[PDB]
This record gives structure tokens, sequence and C-alpha cells, in this order.
């Protein structure tokens, strides 16, 4: 049963530039190999077959290569349409394995978080649950880490994030981390902070507030 | 390929979802300018059971005439053979044929000759 | 033109059994395989199995065999896929998709939504992110279900600088969301901030106004 393995997970470029991804099978398949584009929200297009056959109505600019484990997909001066996932998949015999995918970012640069706090609000606190949200406004590249601390005391497992696509006017990120108590355990405590580590800081980064 | 076949490696194949007995399944195809399949190769085989499976399905193949001969004059003791283990067994009958003499492809795709009369599924094959 | 139609979005419980179709139009639907892949959120492409009409053969991917059902209607062009003992695992997106033998999936279908939940229906509690040069303030959108919820700022006078972020499932297996927006701080005293908050399947309406 083959495996296939595709990198890099994730490659930022701009328009008219030249990437390769690459994709490895875990036995020979030959030139078994097709290639999909998948916007999101979209269903996959075939991009390739065989390998390196374009299928009916893709740019040249598309170009496959390889057989046997090791196989290329080489976009040649990317255009805006060209942003989105790749996936690999053997059409070799059944049953058929994918890759588990490439994401084709837009590559811009670096920007660190803005980055604020919210409290929760007394509305909630009067259900006896607690949410303290953490904003990570429009940043790049995606890599973010967020530390939650409550007097001090490190979190884990009481929080959920959420990031959004790429900004369609400036192409950053922005993420939300969500942290859920109880009311009780909430005021059990006194000092909420979120502690944001971000490539493009030159250091962690600490909003926090009491009460 | 014409309308409703499929190509595969230069042949055209068409697949019945229903039943003949092995000589109206061979003329039918002779009426397509075709022969039942003639499985010249592992690469045809495994392409034929791919879509015949798990119906025994009737290929070119009959020792009717006293020897084992593929309907489009493909040399059949030195070329490719696929058969179940123990098969050919010329099995005697009665009802759908005094012996075994036509040969069918298993669910496993593995060959067994059966009775001539048996209404199987087939497959007609051409030239592009 | 080749075009491969799915039926709509499933919202089914655990345990039931949903049929999916996929009508295939503008090529010769008995000569092909109809394949089924499945895409749960966020992930890879998993290939279900398929089947050839025109002879009813079916191949079948063995994670999905006690899973999955292939079939097909030639009177009518259509392929099916029963899915069976669902289970939360279950809920992803699944596709039909045209191939030849050996070769790849030429075309596909758009793509039918399947969620499986014991959850039921509920309005979301909207909550402010309360603001204190540029300021960020919000609508925390908590413990709704199903998808989708729309939000809005201002009645849609308000769209630069608005982040929605997409719906975390939470384990009570309800969603919930924020919506932020960064505005100059000097607007914060002036100007009136309402996150429009609309949860169609509740029939839920809120305008929260968020005040500093
Ligand atoms: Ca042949
Ligand atoms: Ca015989
Ligand atoms: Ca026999
Ligand atoms: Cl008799």
């Amino acid at each position: 049963d083959i495996q296939m393995t595709q990198s890099p997970a994730s490659l930022s470029a701009s328009v008219g530039e030249t990437v390769t991804i690459t994709c490895r099978a875990s036995e020979n398949i030959y030139s078994y190999l097709a290639w999909y584009q998948q916007k999101q929200g979209k269903s996959p297009q075939l991009l390739v077959y065989n390998a390196k056959t374009l299928a009916e109505g893709v740019p040249s600019r598309f170009s496959g290569s390889g057989s046997g484990t090791q196989f290329s997909l080489k976009i040649n001066s990317l255009q805006p349409e060209d942003f989105g996932n790749y996936h690999c998949q053997h059409h070799y015999d059944t049953p058929y394995t994918f890759g588990g995918g490439t994401k084709l970012e837009i590559k811009r640069t670096v920007a660190a978080p803005s980055v604020f706090i919210f409290p929760p609000s007394d509305e909630q606190l009067k259900s006896g649950t607690a949410s303290v949200v953490c904003l990570l406004n429009n940043f790049y590249p995606r890599e973010a880490k967020v530390q939650w601390k409550v007097d001090n005391a490190l979190q884990s497992g009481n929080s959920q994030e959420s990031v959004t696509e790429q900004d369609s006017k400036d192409s950053t990120y922005s993420l939300s981390s969500t942290l859920t108590l109880s009311k009780a355990d909430y005021e059990k405590h006194k000092v909420y902070a979120c502690e944001v580590t971000h490539q493009g800081l030159s250091s962690p980064v600490t909003k926090s507030f009491n009460r | 390929c014409p309308v409703n076949w499929v190509e595969h490696q230069g042949s055209c194949y068409w697949f019945s979802h229903s039943g003949k007995a092995w000589a109206e399944a061979e003329k039918y195809c002779q009426l397509e300018n075709a022969h039942l399949v003639v499985i010249n190769s592992w690469e045809e085989q495994k392409f034929i059971v791919q879509h015949t499976n798990p119906f025994n399905t009737w290929i070119g193949l009959t020792d009717s005439d006293g020897s084992w001969k593929w309907v489009d004059g493909t040399d059949y003791r030195h070329n490719y053979k696929n058969w179940a283990v123990t098969q050919p067994d010329n099995w005697h009958g009665h009802e759908l044929g005094g012996s075994e003499d036509c040969v069918e492809v298993q669910p496993d795709g593995r060959w067994n000759d059966d009775f001539c009369l048996q209404v199987y599924r087939w497959v007609c094959e051409k030239r592009r | 033109q080749v075009q491969l139609q799915q039926s709509g979005p499933e919202l089914v419980r655990p345990g039931t059994s949903v049929k999916i179709s996929c009508k295939a139009s503008g090529y010769t639907f008995l000569t092909y395989w109809m394949n089924w892949v499945k895409q749960r959120p966020g992930q890879g492409l998993e290939w279900i199995g398929q089947i050839f009409p025109a002879t009813g053969s079916t191949h079948y991917n063995e994670m999905f065999k006690d899973k999955a059902t292939l079939n097909e209607d030639t009177s009518s062009n259509t392929a099916y896929m029963q899915l069976s003992g669902l289970t939360s695992e279950d809920t992803a997106v699944y596709f039909c998709a045209r191939s030849r033998y050996r070769n790849g999936l030429d075309y596909w279908g758009q793509g039918t939504t399947l969620t499986v939940s014991s959850a039921s229906t509920k309005g979301p509690s909207v909550f402010p992110l309360a603001p204190s040069g540029t300021a960020a303030l919000g609508c925390l959108v908590k413990d709704y279900f199903p998808e989708p919820v729309t939000v809005s700022w201002n009645s849609g006078a308000l769209t630069s600088g608005v982040h929605t972020f997409p719906a975390v499932l939470q384990s009570s297996g309800l969603y919930s969301l924020s919506s932020v927006v960064t505005v100059p701080s000097s607007s914060l005293g002036t100007q009136t901030y309402i996150c429009n908050v609309n949860h169609k399947p509740s029939n839920t309406k809120v305008d929260k106004k968020v005040e500093p």
C-alpha cells in the first residue's frame, strides 16, 4: 500500500517566481502520478497526469517530471490564480493514495503582529463562563505562538485558536486565541496575560490585564 | 475509439453487462469488427479484471476445435497465460456442453475453462 | 462540457446513514470510472473507492470497506455513495471524480459537505470584545450549531480592518468564533460600533453595540 509524501508542506512565493514542489512514493509507481490544484473552498482540478502530461486547458507554465519514486511539479512564473493547495496522487494499482498537500502561499514582507487582549464581558460572566481573547493582528509569516499565563502560571488545554486566511488586500494573517474558564476559576486569579512569539519580533510580546 | 468503447494502450474494449454463450459473444464482437478479448500480457490482464470483477467473463480462447486457440490467431502455446491452478481441466458435462472448452476470467483474474453454453459477460477488443 | 453535479449538503446524527449522489453529464457515463474522495476540514485528500458503471465493478480503499458502498443508476447517469454507521470522523467534504484506468481524476464534482454531530441547533451568544493610535474591538460569537453564522459591522458600513475568524469546533460540539476590527482609537468616543450577527438555522439575530 503506497505512501505518498509531499514537500514542502507550505511554500511562500510571489507572482512571476518559479517554484518546485516534490512528491515521493514509498514504492515504484513508474510514471503513474497526478498533480492537482485546489483553491480554498473549491474542488481539486487535475493539472498533470502520467507524471508529465498536462491535462486539457492547463497552462504550459506547469511542468511535471520524475518517474519511479521521486516526482516534481514546477510552476514557471507563477500567476495570481496559482496560489492554493497542490496535491499529488499515484494512479497506479488501486487503492490510489494522495500526498498530504502543499500550500502555495502569497509571500510578502515580514510583519510582526499587533497584539490585543480582551477580558471577558460582564454579560458572559453572568452566565458562569469567562472567555479571555488574545488577538494577533496582521502579521506575516503565518507561524505564531500564543502562551497564556494566569498569575504567571502557564496554561495548557483551556484555549483554542483560529487563524484567518491571508488577507485579500495585504496578505497578512490574523490569529484569535481564546482562553475559556468558568467564572469561579476566573476570579480565583488576577493577572491575565497572553505572551506572543512571532519571528518578526525581537522578543516575546506580552499583553496583560488584571481583575 | 468508437462511442461507448474504452480505449486502452492502442486497443478499444467493450464490456458487456449481460451474458451470452461463448460463441454468441464472439459472434457479437465480430459484428463490431472485433473479437472476444485476447489477453496478450499481464498488464492487459490486470486492465481487464479491474473492469470485469466479480463476474466470470468470456475471453477469446477456446479448445473447441481440439486445441487451445485465440480467436485472432495469436499463438497460444508460447504466449501469455493466466490459468487458475489445476486449470484447464476439461471438465465433462452435458447440458451446457460436452466438455469445458471456452475460457472465462474469474473474479481473481485467473483463467478457467468452462462450458461454452454458460451465459457470461464478455469483452470485445479491437485495435483503435 | 463534462460536468459532475453532486447532491447538496447533509447534516445528520451519528449512527445514521447518508446517500450522496453525483450526476454526470457531457460524456459517456458508462466508459469511465467514478471515484469518490474524502477531504476532512483542513486536511488532504483520501480516496474512498471507484465504480465502473458499465459493469458495476467496484474497488475500495480497505479503510472504507465497512463505511462506504458505491452504486450507479445507469438510466440517470448517476453515481451514488452510501456512508453508514456515521461518526464525527465522517464529517468531511466528499467529491466524486471521473477517471480512466490508471489515469488521473480528470473532472470533479463540486463537493458535498457532510456534517455528523449529535449537537442540536442552537443560536450563538454574542459578547463584546471591548476596546481599551489603533484600537481593536470585536464580538465573541459563542456556542452555536450548526455553521454558519454571518457577522457584519455597522450593518455592512464598516468593512475595512474587519477580520472574522473561522469557527472552532469546541469539545461540546458547538462552534465559536470572533470577529474583530481595528479602528482609529480617536473614533472610540464618537463612533458607534455594532456587530450584526445572524445565525439563520436558529433565526438568531443580534446587533451588539461594542462600547469602550
Ligand atoms: Ca489484447
Ligand atoms: Ca476442453
Ligand atoms: Ca475448468
Ligand atoms: Cl440434454
